[PDB]
C-alpha cells in the first residue's frame, strides 16, 4: 500500500489543492493532512508550503502537520 | 502673522506637543496670542488651533495649551463636518461634535460652557447625541445639561438620539427627567424616526417609560410611520400597548409588506405577499360589520387593474410581480394620498426594474404617476424628469417607441413643474438661493432634454402640436441663467453638458432639431446673454464646423430668417463675422 | 426538487456559477427559493447554499445570490466546524470566521445582520476576532455592529 | 507608438510621446504615426500628436492624413489636421470633397444629405474668395459613373 | 544655530512623542536648554511629558 | 452544436459547454474557453436573460471578448 501511497499522496496533491481552491479551507487541509509526513521530502514540501497556499492556510496546515 | 498661526495650527492639528511648548513659550506672549486665538485659511475654517486639536480629540495636545496661556474655551469657530457645514460652536461643543470623550472630560473641570449653542442652536449635549457617543451624553447631564435644547426645526437631543439606532443613548434621556413628547417642526417625535428604521428596542424604551403616544404634525400615527417603512416589529410592539385600532393594524401590514417588495434596497415579495395575505386574512377575520378598502380605479399611468379584494384574489397575482406591486400601492395610494413622498417613492423603483426588466412601456407608463404624485405634493421632479428622458434615451437603442400621449403628459407637467421651479427661486430669498439657482437652471435641461428625445422619436402630430406648447411656454417664460442666456441660447451653445446617459446620443448641441422647434414658437434670435452675443455670435463660436455642419446649415439659414442681426455686437463690440473663429461659418454668415 | 437541491448546494459549495444557474433557469421563484432554502444537514451539519457560498469565500457567488437571486441572510448553519458546530449562522458571520475579508465587506454593503445572536449568543465580531482579520474587524467597527456582545459565559470580543 | 495609436489606447499614446519616441517614425507601409491613428475617429489620440507637432506627411500612397482622416468618415480628427500646421486651401477644399464623397457610398457610412453639404462647403469655400478664382480639373466623364462632368459651379450641385 | 536650536526645541523628541521617548527625551535633554528660554523649555517638556516622565525628561 | 435539441441538450450537454468554458476560465485559456462558452448561449434555450449574467463572469479583458465572439 505504502508504493501505492506514493501514488495516492499524489492524489491528495492533485485533488486537494481544488478544495484549498474552491473554499474548503479547513476541508483542504484534512484532505492533506492525510496525505503529508508520508513523502520521501517533507522539508522539500515544507519549504514551497509557506508560500505555495495563503500564509493564513499553511500554518493551519501546520497544527495539521504532527496529526 | 500668516505663516506663524499656521504653525502654532500645525502644532496642535498634527498632535506634535513639543512644537506647542516651543511655540506658546520661547516668545512673547502677545504675539502667541493671536496665534492660538483662531485660523484663517487653515482647513477653511476659523476655529482656534485648540478647537481642531479637539476636533481629532488631542486631550493631551490641548492640555498643555491650557497650561501656559488659557485660550477661552467659549471661544466659537467653524467646524465643516457631518450635518452639513457648520459654523462650530465652543470647544467643548466640537470635542462633543467630535464624540471625543478625551477632551470632553477636560474642559469642564477646567471651566466651559455647558449648554453652549451653535448656528442650529446645539447644545454640546445634541452634539454627542449627533454621534451617539454615551459617555459624554452621560456626561452632560452629569454636568446637568439642558435636556430640552429643541433644534431650529424643533428637534430636541432626544429626538437627535432617535435619529440612530442609539438604544442606549435615547434610554439614558429618558432616565434623566426626559419625557419623549418633544415634537419637531413637522411635529415628529421619537416614536415616528425610531419607526421609520424599525428600531424596535428604541420604542421599547419609550414603551418604557409610558409618558405618551400621539400622531405627527403629519397625521402620521407612529404604527402609520413604521406601515410606510419595511419593518413590522413596531406595529408588532404597538400592538402590545393596544393602540392598534384594527382599521390601522390591517392597512399597517398591507403597507409593511408592500414596501418590502418596492424598495431598491427591500425587494422581498414572499414576505410581502404574507403580510398583505394576512392583514386581508385580519381583513376578512372581522366577519360581521365588515371593513374593507376604499376601492381605487387604475391610474391612466400605473397599472391597468384596481386592487384585489378577496384574500386569496392576491394569491392568484403573486406569480407575477407586476400585479402584486401595484395591488400592495394602491392599498397605501388611498391611505397615504398623492401627497405623501413616502408613497411616491415607490413609483420610481417600479418602473427601473422595468427599464431593468426591459419593459418599457410599462416604466414610461408607471412613471408618469410619480410626476402626477409629485404635482399634487408641490415639489422638484428634477432627479424625476432626468430618468424620464434617460430611460427615453435607453429604449431608443433597444428601439420601443414611445407613447406620444405619455411623452406629452411628462412635457406638460414639466414645464409646469418649470413654472413652479421658476417660482421656487422666486418663492426663496437666502436659505438655499444658490441651490434654488442650480434648481430651476438643471429643470431647463431635462425639459431640452426631454424635447430633444421628442423630436428624435415618433410623435403624433396632435400630440406634436401640444409638445410645442411647453416649448411655446418656456419661451414666453424666457429663462435667463447665469451668464445671459436662454432656452434658444442653450441649444445653440456647444458648451452646454448633456446627461452622462444615452441622452449623448440623442442630444446633438448644437441642435438644429430642437432649435428649428425653438425658432418656430418665438425665439429671441436678437437677445443678449451678459457678454451681449446674441444667438447668431453664440453658435459661430463653435470650433467644429466640419463634424455636425448639417446642424450648423440648418442653423445658420433658420435662424438668420428668425431675424438675427449679422451687424449685432456684444458688450466687448464683438461682430458675428468678427468673433467667427470658423471659416465655415463665417462664410456661411455672409451668405446668409 | 431535492436531487435539484443537491446539485445547487453542491454547485454553491464548490464555486461554480453557471452550474446553479441553469438549475435555477426556467423557474419561478417558488421552487428556486425552496432550492437556496436547501438548509438540510450535509456532514452531519446543518447548511445552506447561500451559507455554504459564505463559507466558500466567492464573492461572486454571494454577489449573485443576493442581487440576481431572492435569498435572506437568516439562515442555519456551522460556526466553528472543529468541535463547535453550533447552529444559526449569518452569511456575514460564516464569511467573519471563515476571514474572507471581501465577502464580508459585501455582504455588509448588502445590509446582512451584524448582530445576530445564535443559541450560544455568539457575534461574527467575536468570530472576526477569532480569526485575527484586522480588516474584518475595521469595517465591522466602521459599520458600528457592537462591541459588548458576550457569550453564554459572558465571553466578550 | 503606431500600434497603440491603431487602437484606442490614449493613455499610452500621450504618455510615449513623452519617452523620448518621435512621431515621425514612419512605416514604409505609409504610416506617419497618423495614419494608423486615422481609422477609428481617435479625436484623444490625434489631438495629443497635432500638438506634439506631427509633422504630416503623405503615405507610400502618396495620401495625406488628411486624405487618410477622410478615407475613414472622420470628421473629427480632419478639422485638427486642417488646423494644424499650413491650412494650404488647395486641400482645405479638396478634404471637404473626400469627406463628403464617401457618406453616400460607403457602408458604414450611408449619409446621402451629408454628401451634398460637405460638397456645398468645397463649393462654397472654392468660390469665396471671388478673385484668383479655383476650379474642378474637368477630367473626362466616365461610362461608369454615367456622363457627368463634376460640379464645377454651385448652381448644378 | 539658535534657530536649529528652535528646531531642536520643536523637532528634536520627534520619536518622544511618537512613543520612541528613549531617544526623544536624550535629544530634548540638550534642545531644552539650547532654546532662548531654558527653564521655560524644560518645565514645558516635563509637563508635556506625564508626570512620572516629568522627572525623566527634567533629569536627562 | 448539438443540433439545437428541443428538451435534451438545452440543459444536459449545454451544462458541460460552460463547464468546458469554465476549466478553460480556470486553465487560462479564455479564447477556448469563449469557444465553448459562445456554443453554450446558441445552444441556450433561454440565452437572453444571461446578457447580464455572462457580462460578470469573466475577466475584464473577456468581457468585450466573449461579447465580440458572442454572434459567432
Amino acid at each position: 500500500d505504502a508504493e501505492a501511497v506514493q501514488k495516492f499522496f499524489l492524489e491528495e496533491i492533485q485533488l486537494g489543492e481544488e478544495l484549498l481552491a474552491q473554499g474548503e479551507y479547513e476541508k483542504g487541509v484534512d484532505h492533506l493532512t492525510n496525505a503529508i509526513a508520508v513523502c520521501g521530502q517533507p522539508q522539500q514540501l515544507l519549504q514551497v508550503l509557506q508560500q505555495t497556499l495563503p500564509p493564513p492556510v499553511f500554518q493551519m496546515l501546520l497544527t495539521k502537520l504532527p496529526t | 502673522m500668516e505663516g506663524l498661526a499656521g504653525y502654532v495650527y500645525k502644532a496642535a492639528s498634527e498632535g506634535k506637543v513639543l512644537t506647542l511648548a516651543a511655540l506658546l513659550l520661547n516668545r512673547s506672549e502677545s504675539d502667541i496670542r493671536y496665534l492660538l486665538g483662531y485660523v484663517s485659511q487653515q482647513g477653511g475654517q476659523r476655529s482656534t488651533p485648540l478647537i481642531i486639536a479637539a476636533r481629532n480629540g488631542h486631550a493631551k495636545v490641548v492640555r498643555l495649551l491650557l497650561e501656559h496661556y488659557r485660550v477661552q474655551t467659549q471661544q466659537t469657530g467653524t467646524v465643516r463636518f457631518d450635518g452639513y457645514v457648520i459654523d462650530g460652536a465652543t470647544a467643548l461643543w466640537c470635542a462633543a461634535g467630535a464624540g471625543h470623550f478625551e477632551v470632553v472630560k477636560l474642559l469642564v473641570s477646567h471651566g466651559a460652557n455647558v449648554n453652549h449653542t451653535t448656528v442650529t442652536n446645539s447644545t454640546p449635549l445634541r452634539a454627542a447625541c449627533f454621534d451617539g457617543r454615551l459617555d459624554i451624553v452621560k456626561y452632560l447631564v452629569e454636568n446637568n445639561a439642558n435636556i430640552s435644547i429643541a433644534n431650529k426645526y424643533d428637534n430636541t437631543c432626544l429626538m437627535i438620539a432617535a435619529y440612530k439606532g442609539h438604544t442606549d443613548v435615547v434610554r439614558y434621556l429618558l432616565e434623566q427627567r426626559a419625557d419623549p413628547n418633544a415634537k419637531a417642526h413637522c411635529g415628529a417625535t421619537a416614536l415616528h424616526f425610531a419607526a421609520e428604521a424599525g428600531h424596535i428596542d428604541i420604542v421599547k424604551e419609550l414603551i418604557k417609560w409610558r409618558a405618551a403616544i400621539v400622531v405627527n404634525g403629519h397625521g402620521m400615527t407612529p404604527l402609520k410611520v413604521a406601515a410606510e417603512s419595511c419593518k413590522a416589529d413596531v406595529v408588532e410592539l404597538l400592538l402590545s400597548h393596544a393602540d392598534c385600532d384594527r382599521r390601522s393594524r390591517i392597512e399597517a401590514l398591507e403597507l409593511l409588506g408592500a414596501s418590502f417588495a418596492n424598495d431598491r434596497e427591500n425587494y422581498d415579495i414572499i414576505k410581502t405577499y404574507h403580510y398583505l395575505y394576512l392583514a386581508m386574512l385580519e381583513r376578512f377575520q372581522d366577519g360581521d360589520n365588515i371593513l374593507e378598502k376604499e376601492v381605487l380605479p387604475p391610474i391612466h399611468a400605473y397599472g391597468n387593474r384596481t386592487e384585489c379584494r378577496n384574500p386569496q384574489e392576491l394569491e392568484s397575482i403573486r406569480q407575477d410581480r407586476d400585479a402584486l406591486h401595484m395591488e400592495g400601492l394602491i392599498v397605501r395610494e388611498r391611505i397615504l394620498g398623492a401627497d405623501n413622498i413616502d408613497v411616491s417613492h415607490p413609483i420610481i423603483y417600479r418602473g427601473a426594474v422595468y427599464a431593468d426588466n426591459m419593459e418599457f412601456e410599462q416604466c414610461i407608463k408607471l412613471w408618469l404617476h410619480a410626476l402626477h404624485l409629485r404635482q399634487k405634493g408641490n415639489r422638484n421632479t428634477h432627479k424625476d424628469l432626468l430618468r424620464f428622458a434617460q430611460v427615453f434615451s435607453q429604449m431608443i437603442h433597444l428601439n420601443e417607441t414611445v407613447k406620444a400621449p405619455d411623452i406629452e403628459c411628462v412635457l406638460r407637467c414639466s414645464v409646469l413643474e418649470i413654472e413652479q421651479s421658476m417660482n421656487r427661486v422666486k418663492n426663496i430669498s437666502d436659505a438655499d438661493v444658490h441651490n434654488a439657482m442650480d434648481n430651476y437652471e438643471c429643470n431647463l435641461y431635462t425639459f431640452l432634454y426631454l424635447v430633444c428625445i421628442s423630436t428624435k422619436t415618433q410623435c403624433s402630430e396632435e400630440d406634436q402640436c401640444k409638445i410645442n406648447k411647453q416649448i411655446y411656454n418656456l419661451i414666453h417664460l424666457d429663462p435667463r441663467t447665469r451668464e445671459g442666456f436662454t432656452l434658444l441660447h442653450l441649444a445653440v451653445n456647444s458648451n452646454t453638458p448633456v446627461d452622462d446617459f444615452h441622452t449623448n446620443d440623442v442630444c446633438s448641441f448644437p441642435n438644429a432639431l430642437v432649435t428649428k422647434l425653438l425658432l418656430d414658437c418665438g425665439a429671441e434670435v436678437n437677445a443678449v446673454d451678459n457678454e451681449g452675443n446674441s444667438a447668431l455670435h453664440i453658435i459661430v463660436q463653435y470650433n467644429r464646423p466640419i463634424s455636425d455642419f448639417l446642424t450648423l446649415h440648418s442653423i445658420i439659414i433658420s435662424l438668420v430668417e428668425a431675424g438675427a442681426h449679422t451687424d449685432m455686437t456684444n458688450k466687448q463690440n464683438k461682430t458675428p463675422l468678427d468673433k467667427s473663429t470658423t471659416g465655415v461659418s463665417e462664410i456661411l454668415l455672409k451668405t446668409q
